[PDB]
């Protein structure tokens, strides 16, 4: 190979000049979808990755000196593509606003855009546009060309509008999209989804974005990029979550390649990069190319083109004929080129040349998938992969895939080493196993396994008088005015600050949306108007929800927060973290938990998280600063000065609901006067809000704020009747629980917003905070105002221990909130014995999570048999992987599953979903919805469990009829009484109790009889004789 | 260590620009309507009004040694990119009339005067208003390969070097085609006619002459991006010129757009 690097170039130049760059458009710089037939769609994620291809031959020809201008023409065609994109997206500005305010499928960016004109070509209705993967790609792409040395941006008015989309980006982690095949799921309902690929690029686009000068080189502090990295953080939380999953309904997806690898590089953890990795490989690889998810029926025989949606049943006729992608073997020959395994380099291009097409000038064409044809769909189903498929584009034509020719040309230059891996990683997204000092990508100084970070803990007090005071016991703190030059604040005033990053007056675009920032965010040092300012953690303000007076709850949230910033602080300084005592904290039998815990700060431990307590100053002196230089380039030197923490200079109730409520006569407002208590105060209040309008005049002065007074006022003596009913009434809602409902669906579990008995509204998809405040307190909860406070309470609580103990949660599918509040409540039954037991509105919020913690416990120790069924069966909590069990089981049951008049059938189950699809666990939690007694729940799921045993390892035997599980628990209940009337004659008759007592295992236990009840249903069927252990008689 | 006084007048300058100039330009397009009652961009205007921008630009270049007066220096030259090539797209949105344009010499038939700042559209039709303006065009053609000169990087693809190479052909016959003007009248009388004006006959002789043999990739370009101009045209407009001057046309003894000429 004696050919000199001009025409190693020249042979790709020609492809480039004629495959994709003689398509772009000359007015907008857009690629279009449709090479011919006059289509004018130009999809931002194809032109992205076009401009990738024209940048990339362009950094292979920065090799060569005479370039005869080529380097030029395909640098400027890659910036003539990045600026369509951002010339289309600043003419929907109007559509960036509302996106950050409110994400819907309905405010979005537009992902299809005329390719002649840039205009809006497609509505939401016709389209699907919200995809996120093209605003992410292209914030990341724009890093990775200007990093490059590629002018993208040419003055801060467009830099604002950079800083707009981050914004549309950070929000992500709880906006389903349609990702990146504008579908959303393999049932084409049209139904947004989160998708793993979509949330992964906003994490590679956020990272790479951060703190980057959008001039490059010709750059300075008023064109950097500003990232909130608890958006991100959640972003990531919400990919590890729905990792190796692309989302709830695909268990793989080819859009992965893209997320997990080039471009984006997503995942950091290399565990789970490689589960995600084979699930493709596995379940996705094929020779003509990669499946785009398994029952997929796009361009596929078996769809009809007119539809545009799918059948719920049309899905499983899409199995084993789904359209294989040939531009993933190129995706795998990049990964192969970046992460340098030579072996997966060839072997992806081993698979490519035959499924590699060519023009009349020999071009190689990169065909955009590969069908199995309609005479040849029926032999494909029964063995796959053995059936020729015809290329979707082979050249020849008029019609070009752009985006696998412009995919082809990254591949092969980076396969040929005309380009190094790093030259198209400017910004390092694939980083080696060297992961260390990268900022906001998981490697830290320590690096990538290691973890013991050190917490600056700063100990404020409120007042002098705490000060010295709490100084009298051994712990040293510093009032505001003690740090004064600093300024500590609450986090609502960094939001305020914050408000005006962005802002183009111009464009229509009004900065960072108010959302709290969270413990990462108020972790950092911020520098605002030449002062320096370190806002307090969020738990500490007494604004958003009554828990944080719970001295209790402070104590674990200032320890999950240390731990939370623990496990998610990956910048070069070290983490800040103020901790605020407020007088109430002290007051009262408070003292000796809040003492322990800033004694643990003090000592240099707590929770097992390394933290350094000293002077503010101290940790402030050479850790990096965030300049907010925003807030002065727009020459607001004059802003009002933010408020910064200003330093400081029991019986029963006897009143009962129904006693005055059924009272007719007005005269309760006497009887307001008449009793002393502050919860009967905290209802009469309620009702005058209701009864005698909104803000009616009292004693005090106007209703609205006399209950504002209480509310604040019943908290500080810790009365919790009233600061429940002062919160109830008053519609509070904190900022914490809609993020935590989120946590919550991410990690597969279902969230039902209403109390025992009454309207349950299931959370399906994350939702905004709006929407949850309509949920809680309007349509759910009508009852009982205190429902929807003692509903956030959990979710918090819930929240708390989801990510602490996630294990705890296990098999309990739907965390149902009513349905939680009821093992609580009858949990205080339990332990009340046969004396008035405690309220749950009368217990602290600490002892509100201990019971909850106490009800949760894997294996309650020693109690009642049939209370631990109540406790397991009222939270619906199955055994792991007893989903799965019900599968076998269906596989077995021609006829299915009847329960409580629920049936469960064989088909179309089995043909719908797969058996490690989230789908089915909800189907089966439908049929079992009908059992009313939580403890019928339990020795239903235990059955459910024991025929799966006695399937799994007995396969000859196999079911005729329906498996009505209700006899079968009926059938050994009877069996339980007569082996115990003959031990003692319990006369009782049909009472659950005795059987309830007895533990499975153990001489005679329910399953034993249980066992015996399906045996001789079972013996009551055909046996088939099976060749995996051929019978010896 | 500190600033250059230079620099220090440049902010006094830069105040001005962009109190009066910059802050009217389109986010999107970085077009310059011509004021808040006529909020549509003119070629010619958005040329002319953007020189300010380029100089002051240039004016920074001169002691691009700190981020800030490189940044600031960035802004301005990117912002002269930003409408020029905003610009281009107007022009190369309308290909069909610079195509139709090179061989019928009509003025239904010419690229607009006026866009629209926000779409780079045509806001008015072919017709509705005066759009013949070959001293619109060449005004953008000379500054283009002055800017080009200068070192800002307008053109981006080989097919705009064959659109501004065709927009040679656009303004070369500007000696033999009458033609409405700087001042969008044609004659005298305001009438609708068209009339062979001094500004577009030396207007496109300039522009004419500064787009020969001149690589519109700047230094790091090829043959395949020099735009080739004939000197029969550009000296053809001179012969027009000395015939013409001192006066603008066969209608005006003078004009003062003259002096946008000699
Ligand atoms: C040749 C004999 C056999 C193949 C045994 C048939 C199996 C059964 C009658 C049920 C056995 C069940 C167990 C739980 C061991």
């Amino acid at each position: 190979d004696n050919e000199t690097l001009w025409d190693k170039l020249d042979h790709y130049y020609r492809i480039v000049k004629s495959t994709l760059l003689l398509y772009q458009s000359p007015t907008t710089g857009l690629f279009p979808t449709k090479t011919c037939g006059g289509d004018q769609k130009a999809k931002i994620q194809d032109s992205l990755y076009c401009a990738a291809g024209a940048w990339a031959l362009a950094l292979a020809y920065r090799r060569i000196d005479d370039d005869k201008g080529r380097t030029h023409e395909l640098e400027h065609s890659a910036i003539k593509c990045m600026r369509g994109i951002l010339y289309c997206y600043m003419r929907q500005a109007d559509k960036v606003q509302q996106f950050k305010q409110d994400p819907r499928p309905t405010t979005c960016l537009h992902s299809v855009f005329n390719v002649h004109t840039g205009d809006e070509l497609l509505s939401y209705e016709e389209y699907g546009h919200l995809q996120i993967n093209a605003v992410s790609l292209y914030l990341l792409y724009l890093v990775e060309m200007i990093s490059s040395g590629l002018q993208i941006i040419y003055n801060t008015d467009e830099v604002s509008f950079i800083q707009n989309l981050v914004f549309c980006v950070e929000r992500v982690y709880r906006v389903p999209d349609f990702g990146v095949w504008e579908r959303g799921s393999k049932y084409n309902n049209g139904s947004t989804e989160l998708h793993s690929s979509s949330v992964g690029l906003a994490k590679a686009a956020l990272e790479a974005i951060n703190g980057f000068n959008l001039f490059g080189n010709q750059g300075c502090s008023w064109s950097v990029i500003f990232v909130d990295l608890d958006a991100h953080n959640r972003n990531r939380q919400t990919l590890c979550s729905l990792l190796p999953r692309e989302s709830r309904s695909h268990n793989t997806d080819a859009a992965l390649l893209p997320c997990i690898s080039y471009p984006a590089f997503a995942l950091d953890d290399e565990v789970l990069f490689s589960q995600t990795l084979d699930k493709v490989v596995r379940k996705l690889k094929g020779k003509y190319g990669f499946k785009r998810f398994l029952r997929d029926g796009y361009r596929t025989s078996l769809e009809d083109p007119n539809r545009c949606y799918y059948k719920p049943a049309e899905i499983k006729l899409f199995d084993g004929i789904e359209c294989e992608f040939p531009i993933f073997f190129l995706y795998m020959m990049i990964d192969g080129v970046f992460r340098g395994n030579p072996k997966q380099v060839q072997e992806y291009q081993d698979l490519l040349t035959p499924v590699l097409h060519h023009t009349t000038e020999g071009y190689p064409v990169v065909p955009k998938y590969y069908y199995v044809p309609a005479d040849f769909v029926e032999y494909e189903k029964n063995n796959p992969g053995s059936q020729k498929r015809f290329p979707s584009n082979c050249g020849r034509d008029g019609k070009l895939f752009l985006w696998g020719q412009a995919l082809y040309i990254i591949a092969k230059l980076l396969a040929d080493e005309l380009i190094s891996p790093k030259d198209i990683d400017p910004v390092q997204r694939y980083v080696p196993l060297k992961d260390q000092r990268n900022v906001s990508m998981r490697f830290s100084n320590q690096g990538p396994l290691e973890n013991d970070l050190v917490v600056h803990v700063a100990l404020i007090a409120e007042s002098q008088r705490l000060q010295v005071f709490l100084n009298t016991y051994g712990i040293q703190t510093q009032t505001p005015q003690q740090v004064e030059p600093i300024q500590i604040w609450p986090q609502q005033e960094l939001v305020k600050a914050y408000l005006q990053l962005g802002i183009n007056e111009k464009l229509g675009l009004s900065g960072r949306p108010d959302r709290p920032i969270g413990c990462l965010g108020t972790s950092k040092i911020y520098r605002i108007l030449g002062k320096t300012v370190v806002c307090y953690p969020i738990i500490f303000d007494l604004s958003d929800f009554y828990m944080s007076q719970d001295v209790f709850l402070l104590i674990d949230d200032i320890k999950n927060a240390l731990q939370f910033i623990k496990q998610y602080w990956k910048m070069h300084g070290r983490p800040l973290f103020l901790v605020l005592i407020r007088e109430d904290n002290i007051r009262g039998s408070r003292f000796n938990p809040i003492l322990d815990m800033l004694a643990a700060l003090k000592k240099g431990i707590i929770g097992g998280v390394k933290v350094h307590v000293d002077r503010l100053q101290t940790l402030i002196s050479g850790a990096v600063v965030e300049q907010l230089d925003f807030l002065r380039i727009s020459d607001t030197e004059e802003l009002p000065e933010f408020k910064s923490f200003e330093e400081l200079e029991g019986q029963q109730p006897d009143v009962n609901i129904s006693e005055w409520k059924d009272k007719p006569t007005h005269e309760i407002l006497q009887k307001l006067n008449d009793c002393s208590c502050l919860a009967s105060q905290a209802i009469l209040l309620g009702i005058l809000l209701k009864r005698e309008g909104p803000n009616f005049i009292t004693k005090e002065g106007t209703v609205s704020d006399h209950i504002e007074r209480v509310y604040r006022r019943a908290g500080s003596q810790k009365l919790w009747l009233a600061v429940r009913y002062g919160a109830a009434f008053t519609q509070k809602f904190s900022s914490s629980i809609a993020p935590h409902i989120t946590t919550f669906l991410v990690h597969g579990k279902q969230v039902t917003l209403g109390a025992f008995g009454h309207e349950e509204e299931v959370i399906s998809n994350p939702l905004s905070p709006r929407v949850i405040q309509n949920i809680i307190y309007y349509k759910c909860n009508t009852h009982d105002e205190r429902e929807a406070v003692i509903q956030q309470e959990l979710v918090i609580h819930i929240g708390w221990i989801i990510s602490n103990n996630p294990e705890l949660f296990s098999g309990m599918l739907k965390i149902r909130i009513g349905w939680i509040i009821h093992a609580m409540e009858y949990e205080l039954q339990i332990r009340g014995g046969d004396k008035p037991a405690l309220d749950l509105y009368q217990l602290s919020p600490s002892e509100v999570k201990q019971l909850l913690l106490d009800i949760l416990q894997p294996q309650q120790n020693g109690r009642c048999w049939l209370n631990r069924r109540q406790i397991d069966g009222s939270l619906n909590r199955t055994p792991t992987g007893f989903y799965d069990r019900v599968w076998q089981i269906l596989e077995r049951t021609p006829n299915g599953i009847i329960v409580a008049g629920k049936h469960l059938p064989q088909q179309p189950t089995l043909s719908d979903m797969t058996m490690y699809e989230m789908n089915f666990s909800l189907l089966v939690e439908d049929t079992l919805g009908n059992i009313d007694q939580p403890q019928y729940r339990q020795i239903v799921v235990e059955l459910l469990m024991v025929v799966s045993i006695v399937l799994e390892r007995n396969p000859e035997l196999e079911f005729q009829d329906k498996v009505d599980l209700d006899r079968l628990v009926k059938e050994a209940f009877n069996e339980f009484q007569k082996d115990q009337s003959r031990l003692k004659e319990i006369e009782k008759q049909d009472d659950m109790t005795s059987f309830y007592n007895t533990p499975p295992l153990g001489k005679r236990g329910t399953c034993s009889y249980l066992t015996k009840a399906v045996m001789n249903l079972l013996l009551e069927g055909e046996v088939k004789p099976n060749n995996d252990d051929p019978c010896l008689i | 260590r500190s600033r250059s006084n230079s620099g220090v007048r440049l902010d006094g300058y830069a105040r001005l620009v962009q109190q009066t100039i910059l802050c009217h330009q389109n986010p999107v397009t970085g077009l310059l309507p011509a004021s808040y009652d006529q909020k549509d961009a003119w070629v010619r205007d958005n040329v002319y009004s953007i020189l300010a921008v380029w100089g002051l630009g240039l004016a920074y270049r001169k002691n691009a040694d700190r981020d800030e007066d490189k940044a600031k220096a960035y802004e301005l030259e990117q912002s002269v990119v930003k409408l020029m090539r905003g610009l281009l797209h107007c022009m190369i949105r309308q290909v069909d009339k610079v195509e139709s344009f090179k061989y019928s010499q009509s003025t239904k038939d010419s690229l607009h005067a006026k866009y629209n700042t926000k779409t780079c559209a045509t806001v008015v039709g072919d017709d509705q208003w005066g759009h013949l303006q070959l001293d619109a065009t060449s005004v953008y053609l000379l500054f283009l390969a002055q800017m080009t000169a200068s070192g800002l990087h307008i053109i981006h693809s080989l097919d705009e070097v064959n659109f501004i190479q065709n927009l040679v052909f656009y303004i070369e016959a500007a000696y033999k085609t009458a033609d409405f003007g700087i001042w969008e009248r044609g004659d005298k009388t305001n009438q609708g006619i068209s009339e062979l004006n001094a500004s577009s006959v030396g207007m496109a002789k300039a522009a004419l002459e500064a787009l020969d043999e001149l690589d519109l990739f700047g230094v790091k370009g090829g043959p395949q991006s020099v735009i080739h101009v004939l000197a029969d045209e550009v000296q053809h407009c001179q012969s027009i010129l000395n015939s013409l001057l001192p006066r603008a046309s066969t209608s005006k003894e003078v004009d003062a757009s003259l002096l946008s000429v000699v």
